[PDB]
């Protein structure tokens, strides 16, 4: 018999063991795609599906720019980057019609938010690009290095704390013609626009660009969260609701006759070719009747984004067969470079680049980078939705649906079959005009009771129940006091909000015990295990009168389960621990603590801390130089006595002259004068 | 001849001269140990990097007078080495335990009205 | 009144990111502003091409043909160790509990063995210096009993830095970085030519190795820590839930793999970090307690590290694996592509027919692994969360439609057998144990061969599963471009046995499924 585990979709349904289809649960060891071939594919395809539009000169850039939007209407069923602003408009127009106030009262608490909002939000982020070292970098880091600059040039409005002060500082960066570091370093007024609008490597953007994305991405989040078909930012089982719902409207109205076709939706090449200048078309739009600064500060985003270069990482690797040589060639000198080195696939990759090639960077005005604006092209998505109600269609065809980001999910309903042919093709078409492509690969339809949507799979009213990230389960590294705590809290956490089964929840906490006790050498007392700690932890067992009172930390037994891990450990074992134990545990005098003044912990001895450049390497270096000595003794004064043994061994033998042994005797009286 | 030439230059900078006076033989391992766990950067594993070390806890230099130097196995609990900052000393997790079995009582009855905000999640249950 | 403003730089970057017809900010700005809707969408909809649809080829239970599986010389083994061909030298060790010395329980392990004779090449690395994987060999049993001529006995063992060592770690073969503006003309200089992977067929081994991988062992492999007594009814259900799967899974081979997984990998990281820039010895060990249960240390083989200077979690590290197996190598070579297997010895085998004398082989092929992928194998008994998960979420599902929790029938309904293999006769059932054991052994094999080709063949082939799942719910399923979906599923089927298998799985399944 050989096992096949597919086989149990033959009596299981597929949503029900759908947990079986996703390979890893965690991210896998490789998660590679990021290469300079990679980038320059995206910088051709971005242009590929864009490349009918007004090619423009830059006056500020000097870089050749694809402008698609009021473009030519495709012909073909290939991407488009040819949106139509009347159309876009249209759409926004419409959905603040269906939504009457949306735009405004979200741009009222938007104003509320873009004041109050402080720079210190801006070193919370992954990756960025560091312009004052031509580098990624950390985000906290990558702003220092930027004020720094911003406050060696007449630039310290950042220096208020809120944010809309250091855009401020940003926008008056680009004006100056000179701009210096003391890192002096100097960049033209050319060379450093080029940086400020740069995604290094998909790639994260600069610090300057990043600034304004929060404010329209905050913008674009009030309007969301007013949507009921925007699946963002809703939480954890508070989405699966809106799975339920829009099946319940359109599944209820539906007679005997009409028919409901729901369609498993995932857009294609989604951020290539969406146009920047529409956002800006869409920003504008809702901010009308607003005052000039709140529109200013949110168009800014969308016009970088329009202007922006794609730097290539740092370029090819090559070698000599029989030489045995090989040499890394950069990116900025990629374009001045014979092309006969190179092969048949990656010559016409730079051939068809170069064109765009400025300053060794890559010109890409149409389409973005991955993950930058979600929000507001969701916005987008839902329009087109909102444009699905009986009186916009006008039709006997009507559809609804859940749209975020690129992923959506549609249902169109229709007295008869060719009705519902009709539905999805306008539903297609009018996403055609904004710039959205439907992926005919990944997508498909069925009749409404089963679908996919954010890899939530709905069937006839259940979804099923799995976590599709679990975390690590292991130790957290702070200390046992707060491990524990935050161990104990990660598992409750993915129960409420990841949608984690109970029986899975009891054996990630076993894990976690498991490993917490092997990290801190703190088995149970009454186990037969050997550590340093074995001795200390089974004394204090047999000394403790109610054991269960013990912590974890102390040898004791796990108490916790589903009911408990909300609780911290020293108040769930409070009543059990014995009076002197107790006495000892908490005692502040203890010098283990330092204060006694998202993770709930009382202060235990077990809140202790763990310990924590060129001068110690250049001391350990020359140490190989006297040993290619005593424990006790110091370096100096094991390398002053080494030196002396060779000096009177060497003058034996014959190696060194008189001269030179009266020489090593001296130095030697030297270094022990400075002791 | 070089090498002691260059032993004097480095007692020269009185930066260098004070990590070759201080620092012993021994204690260069243990310099080098939890620098291999910085370049780990996952702290979960530097934990157990440090676990594994004889004393990975710093405290305050009155443990020397408040808990013994070895236990009643001969195991030693603390040691007076140079901590970063100031004058703390390095401390094994046997000393935790040892102050948890030994240690001084004090009376915690204010501890259930301190820690008010914890403690009332164990009344609803 | 706060007031932000666009000039100088901006204001030009504002009138050149505009549609085409404005040319100023202000301009647009004002057509926005006064704009009303006058049916542009329902005109411009009229505009467009009707060449431009969405038309739905219907899904037919006629319409989807069995994927195509690449042709090719048969594919090879890419597992770190050995899976079902693994032979381990064992010692029962009761009175010392808890972490030891590793080294020591090899050699140990070693001494439990009196068969080791003159070792010679069986089937060589036709791709390698076969010599060389001799001489490691002989280096280590050499290097092990020159432990007991050291006066001070060691932790650790630092193999000497020999030729072949040299070698098979890759030392000096990495080529010297030169300035492109000295080496500017060298006539044989082309770029790392990121060959099309030459395509590989799918050979029985793989099937073999995963049937040996959902069988039960003599040896608990798992031992997992206390729990809070339970209380709630949930409580009382989960524990039910899980210890009837931690039951079944106990023994299961697929858990020695994930021990397996976790000891080496965590053992060539420490080392990996630990001595850098010596070739350590590093024995490959798992523990298990035995069917009557004492605490019982196994040795696979060996593995010597090379230099480990790790910067990146990408960084590599080169090793050799010297693993001892019974298997005979000539039976499968092209599994052992990679492979230079010696016969170093005989075994005597105590079986149903009487005792038989049998030869000792020894796996060694040259290998690499980064931090990453060391992590990964540590973290290798996550796949036991995974599969209770799968079998929770199926329950927690299969529930929900009679709105009792069916915990207790799944698990104690001996007549409840679960469609998951097949045989000549046709579609075989098994019991909810053999699920749970299959589930788990997929999670890990999901790891051991974890490769971009099956994150793609998983993700695009369960599309095709949820279509053919609407089929047979008789909910008219349509498609848009299945032919598109077929050709992005078969782009994932190149070379690698696992992603290979599962396809072959899906096609065995579809026949059935319709
Ligand atoms: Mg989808």
């Amino acid at each position: 018999m050989d096992v096949n585990p597919t086989l149990l979709f033959l009596k299981v349904p597929v949503q029900n063991a759908i947990s079986t289809t996703f390979p890893y649960t965690g991210d896998p060891p490789y998660s590679h795609g990021t290469g300079t071939g990679y980038t320059m594919d995206t910088v051709n395809r971005t242009h590929k599906y864009s490349e009918k539009g007004k090619w423009t000169t830059n006056t500020e850039t000097g870089a050749p720019q694809l402008n698609p939007i009021d473009g030519p209407l495709p012909e073909d069923n290939e991407p488009s980057g040819y949106a139509q602003t009347d159309c876009v408009l249209e759409a926004m127009a419409f959905l603040e019609e269906s939504h009457p106030g949306i735009f405004e009262n979200s741009c009222l608490e938007t104003m509320e938010i873009v004041q109050q909002t402080r720079v210190d939000k801006l070193t919370q982020g992954r990756q960025t690009y560091d312009w004052t070292l031509n580098r990624n970098q950390p985000a906290a880091t990558a702003l220092a290095n930027t004020i720094e600059v911003f406050r060696s040039n007449g630039l310290t409005a950042n220096e208020s704390g809120r944010l809309i002060d250091f855009l401020k500082d940003v926008m008056d960066s680009m004006d100056k013609e000179e701009m210096e570091i003391t890192t002096k370093q100097r960049l033209n007024k050319r060379s450093y626009l080029i940086r400020a609008l740069t995604l290094n490597t998909i790639a994260t953007p600069g610090m300057q660009i990043r600034g304004f994305v929060y404010f329209v991405e905050a913008l674009a989040r009030s309007i969301c969260e007013k949507l009921e078909q925007s699946g963002l930012p809703v939480g954890g089982n508070e989405k699966k609701a809106k799975l339920a719902n829009v099946v319940r409207k359109m599944m209820t109205n539906s007679q005997d006759t009409e028919l409901s076709f729901t369609i498993t939706g995932d857009n294609t090449k989604w951020n290539e070719n969406q146009n920047p200048r529409m956002f800006l078309a869409m920003i504008t739009y809702i901010t009308r009747n607003q005052p000039e600064w709140f529109r200013n500060v949110l168009s800014i985003a969308p016009i970088m984004f329009s202007n922006k270069m794609a730097r290539l990482g740092k370029g090819y690797m090559f070698e000599s067969k029989s030489m045995k040589l090989r040499t890394q060639v950069p990116a900025e000198m990629l374009a001045n470079i014979d092309l006969k080195y190179f092969n048949k696939s990656t010559r016409e990759k730079i051939e068809k680049i170069r064109p765009l090639l400025i300053d060794g960077t890559a010109s890409l005005s149409p389409g973005m980078m991955m993950g930058m604006f979600n929000m507001l092209s969701t916005v987008l998505g839902v329009s087109i939705l909102n444009l699905g109600q009986k009186k916009y269609t006008k039709t006997t065809y009507w559809w609804d649906g859940l749209q975020s980001s690129d992923d959506f999910a549609l249902i169109v309903n229709a007295p008869n079959h060719e009705g519902i042919q009709a539905g999805v093709d306008r539903f297609y078409r009018t996403c055609k005009l904004v710039g959205i492509n439907m992926s005919k690969k990944k997508s498909y339809i069925n009749r409404t009771g089963t679908f996919e949507f954010t890899s939530f799979f709905y069937r006839y009213g259940f979804v099923a129940n799995f976590s599709m990230e679990l975390p690590s389960f292991g130790v957290s590294g702070i200390n046992e006091s707060a491990d524990m705590s935050v161990g104990v809290t990660v598992i409750k956490n993915n129960m409420i909000n990841n949608d984690l089964g109970p029986a899975t929840a009891q054996m990630a906490l076993q894990l976690f015990i498991k490993d917490y006790r092997y990290t801190y050498r703190c088995h149970r007392g009454d186990t037969q295990i050997q550590t340093r700690r074995a001795f200390e932890l089974k004394k204090l067992w047999e000394q403790t009168r109610s054991k269960a009172g013990l912590l974890v930390s102390d040898g004791g037994p796990n108490l916790y389960n589903i009911r408990n891990l909300h609780i911290p450990e020293v108040c769930l074992k409070w009543e059990l621990m014995d009076e002197d134990y107790q006495g000892r545990l908490c005692n502040p005098m203890n010098p283990f603590v330092s204060h006694k003044e998202e993770y709930d912990a009382v202060a235990t001895t077990h809140s202790w801390i763990p310990k924590r450049e060129q001068m110690y390497q250049k001391c350990c270096n020359l140490f190989e130089k006297f040993f290619p000595p005593v424990g006790i003794s110091s370096m100096v004064e094991a390398m002053v006595s080494r030196a002396r043994i060779d000096a009177r061994i060497d003058f034996e033998s014959g190696r060194i002259k008189k001269e030179e042994f009266a020489e090593i005797m001296k130095i030697c009286s030297t270094i022990e004068e400075l002791r | 001849m070089e090498r002691i030439k260059e032993l004097r230059d480095l007692m020269s900078q009185s930066r260098t001269r004070e990590i070759l006076t201080k620092t012993t033989v021994d204690h260069m391992a243990i310099i080098k140990k939890y620098t291999s766990g910085r370049q780990e950067k996952n702290p979960a594993l530097r934990m157990k990097w440090m676990m594994a070390m004889k004393y990975p806890i710093t405290a305050d230099k009155r443990i020397m007078e408040m808990i013994p130097e070895r236990n009643e196995q001969g195991q030693t609990l603390w040691s007076k080495t140079n901590d970063a900052g100031s004058d703390r000393v390095m401390v094994s997790p046997l000393a935790v335990t040892w102050w948890n079995r030994n240690g001084p009582t004090t009376s915690t009855v204010h501890y259930p009205k301190v820690y008010k905000t914890y403690f009332e999640k164990v009344e609803r249950l | 009144e706060e007031r932000f403003e666009i000039t100088g730089t901006m204001r030009r970057l504002a009138d050149q990111s505009l549609p085409p017809n404005f040319s100023s900010l202000e301009n647009f700005r004002a057509y926005v502003d006064g704009f009303e809707p006058n049916g542009c969408i329902e005109g411009k909809l009229s505009q467009m091409s009707k060449e431009v649809n969405a038309r739905i080829e219907p899904f037919l239970r006629t319409t989807p043909r069995p994927l195509r599986l690449p042709d090719g010389p048969p594919c090879s083994q890419r597992s770190k160790f050995l899976l079902m061909d693994a032979l381990k030298l064992s010692i029962e060790d009761p009175s010392h509990e808890g972490e030891g010395i590793p080294l020591y329980d090899a050699i140990k392990c070693m001494k439990t063995f009196f068969g080791w004779k003159e070792p010679n090449i069986i089937k060589p690395h036709e791709k390698g210096i076969n010599p060389n994987y001799l001489l490691t060999w002989k280096q280590v049993l050499a290097e092990l009993q020159d432990i007991e001529n050291e006066e001070k006995i060691p932790r650790t063992k630092n193999m000497k830095k020999t030729s072949q060592l040299k070698w098979a770690l890759g030392e000096n073969m990495a080529p010297e970085k030169v300035d492109f503006e000295d080496c500017k003309d060298v006539n044989d200089l082309k770029q790392y030519d990121s060959d099309e992977p030459e395509p590989r067929s799918l050979a029985c081994w793989i099937q073999s190795e995963f049937n040996k991988a959902c069988e039960l062992t003599d040896s608990s492999w798992v031992e997992l820590d206390e729990i809070g007594e339970d209380v709630a009814p949930i409580e009382h259900i989960a524990s039910m839930r899980r210890n009837y799967f931690t039951a079944e899974v106990s023994h299961c081979r697929a858990t020695e793999y994930i021990m397996k997984g976790v000891y080496i990998n965590t053992a060539l990281l420490n080392a990996s970090c630990a001595a850098m820039d010596d070739f350590q010895l590093i024995p490959m060990i798992s523990k298990c307690r035995t069917k009557e249960g004492r605490r019982k240390t196994n040795l696979y083989g060996f593995i010597i590290k090379g230099r480990s200077h790790l910067r990146n979690d990408t960084d590599v590290v080169n090793f050799v694996s010297m693993e001892f197996s019974l298997t005979d190598p000539r039976l499968e070579p092209h599994k052992w592509e990679k492979y230079c297997v010696l016969e170093i010895g005989d075994m005597l085998l105590r079986t149903a027919v009487g005792q038989v004398s049998r030869p000792m082989f020894l796996y060694v092929r040259t290998n690499g692994t980064s931090k990453i992928k060391m992590k990964w194998g540590m973290e290798m008994r996550r796949c036991l969360l995974q599969s209770l998960q799968q079998i929770e979420s199926m329950i927690e599902a299969e529930s929900s439609v009679k709105e009792k929790d069916l915990t207790k029938e799944f698990f104690e309904n001996k007549s409840e057998t679960w469609p998951i293999g097949e045989s000549p006769k046709g579609v075989e059932e098994g019991s909810i144990g053999k699920v749970c054991r299959t589930l788990l052994a997929k999670s890990v094999f999901n790891s051991l061969y974890a490769s971009p080709q099956l994150e793609g063949f998983s993700a695009e082939s369960r599309k095709l599963l949820l279509i053919v799942q609407a089929l047979r719910d008789n909910l008219e399923p349509g498609t848009f471009d299945l032919e598109g979906l077929y050709e992005a599923i078969e782009e994932c089927l190149i070379n690698d046995p696992w992603v290979l298998l599962n396809a072959s799985w899906f096609n065995s399944f579809l026949t059935h499924a319709l």
